């Protein structure tokens, strides 16, 4: 079994310029378990980020959460790096705040 | 309240 | 409505790295509550949720025995696995379990239950009885044989019926102004262009408790779940809740198309345009 991780990235609320929201990865469907997340603020590592709701489906598959709290600005970016076995490179998923 | 047993497989 | 206590085990080998990866997460409902990981500078069962904070250090000691414990079985198991299929030392492997019980709005028990995999792929279960196992290959009918003859199913099914059931009804009483209340969902519908003269419409849902929703498009009454790109309902970090569903649309006519929200939360579903 090899299964490649679906990512996720998302706000909990819709993002509006210095106002505290969540910055949420959320990365599934995937198998083996060992894997690397990593939320990166404008290319570099984000120290505080939580890892939470660790779960597998009814198919096995691997669920897991990376959140931190932030101020969303103007220009600042946001991405989700991750690496597992499945993919040949890692994988850099951008927010995109207009979805 | 955890399962506190898991026999062995 | 109902609810669940889960716990998810996994157990993951890794060759010339030293021990197993070991990792207990406990769950009422869709929320998590507590956790172990051998991975924790100092290993022990920790509280996920604040309404934990009302259970006594002897909670946490007993978890925290009963993880390592537990630990050490799957270490074991991930030895005697190599054999039972032949492998070598070399690999890594993954063990998983998931129990739980589940009951009614009343506290009664609903149902119980225990399924294990290795690799990815069913091992063993627990049938709906609770009284006899289900074994997926030749492997698996040697443990359920061993357990058959240690009478493992009469101990879990004590456990499924009456330990967990209690102690369920026990963290929905102290967890109540969390976990039996509803936040409504928020909904707004985004657009966006595509080549050839159409157009996605996304519906979004945030906000809500607890995760159940329904999220539909449609067009003049008729829905159109078969047209329809969806995520799976996701956590939003703060343990509310959110998805989103969408339709591609010819260019012109995003009027005529209605997105429909329903929710424990919504006394009447929601129905929104762009």
């Amino acid at each position: 079994i090899q299964k490649t991780p679906q990512i996720q990235v998302y706000s909990r609320h819709p993002p509006e310029n210095g106002k505290p929201n969540i910055l949420n990865c959320y990365v599934t469907q995937f198998h083996p378990p060992h894997i690397e997340i990593q939320m990166l603020k404008n290319g570099k590592k984000i120290p505080k980020v939580e890892m939470s709701d660790m779960s597998f489906s009814k198919d096995w598959s691997f669920y897991i959460l990376a959140h931190t709290e932030f101020t969303p600005t103007e220009t600042d970016t946001y991405a989700c790096r991750v690496k597992h076995d499945s993919m040949a490179e890692p994988k850099t998923v951008y927010w995109d705040r207009d979805m | 309240f955890a399962p506190g047993n898991y026999p062995a497989w | 409505g109902p609810h669940s206590l889960r716990y998810f085990v996994t157990a993951v080998s890794r060759p010339g790295l030293g021990e197993p990866r070991y990792m207990e997460v406990g769950y009422v409902d869709d929320t998590e509550f507590v956790r172990f990981d051998s991975d924790a500078e100092n290993p022990r069962y920790e509280p996920r949720a604040r309404w934990m904070e009302q259970e006594g250090p002897e909670y946490w000691e007993r978890e925290t025995q009963k993880a390592k414990g537990n630990e050490q079985s799957f270490r074991v198991d991930l030895r005697t696995l190599l054999g039972y299929y032949n492998q070598s030392k070399g690999g890594s492997h993954t063990i998983q379990v998931i129990s739980g019980c589940e009951v009614g709005s009343d506290g009664r028990l609903l149902r119980g239950y225990q399924q294990y995999a290795y690799d990815g792929c069913d091992y063993i279960a627990l049938n709906e009885d609770l009284k006899t196992w289900t074994a997926a290959d030749m492997a698996a009918l040697i443990t359920k044989h061993k357990w058959e003859q240690a009478g493992e199913a009469e101990r879990l099914r004590a456990y499924l019926e009456g330990t967990c059931v209690e102690w369920l009804r026990r963290y929905l009483k102290n967890g109540n102004a969390t976990l039996l209340r509803t936040d409504s969902p928020k909904a707004h519908v985004t657009h966006h262009s595509r080549p050839e003269d159409k157009v996605t419409l996304r519906c979004w849902a945030l906000g809500f408790y607890p995760a159940d929703i329904t999220l539909t498009w449609q067009l003049n009454g008729e829905e159109l779940i078969q047209d329809m790109e969806l995520v799976e309902t996701r956590p939003a970090g703060d343990g509310t809740f959110q998805k989103w569903a969408s339709v591609v649309v010819p260019l012109g006519k995003e009027q005529y198309y209605t997105c429909h929200v329903y929710h424990q939360g919504l006394p009447e579903p929601l129905t929104l345009r762009w």
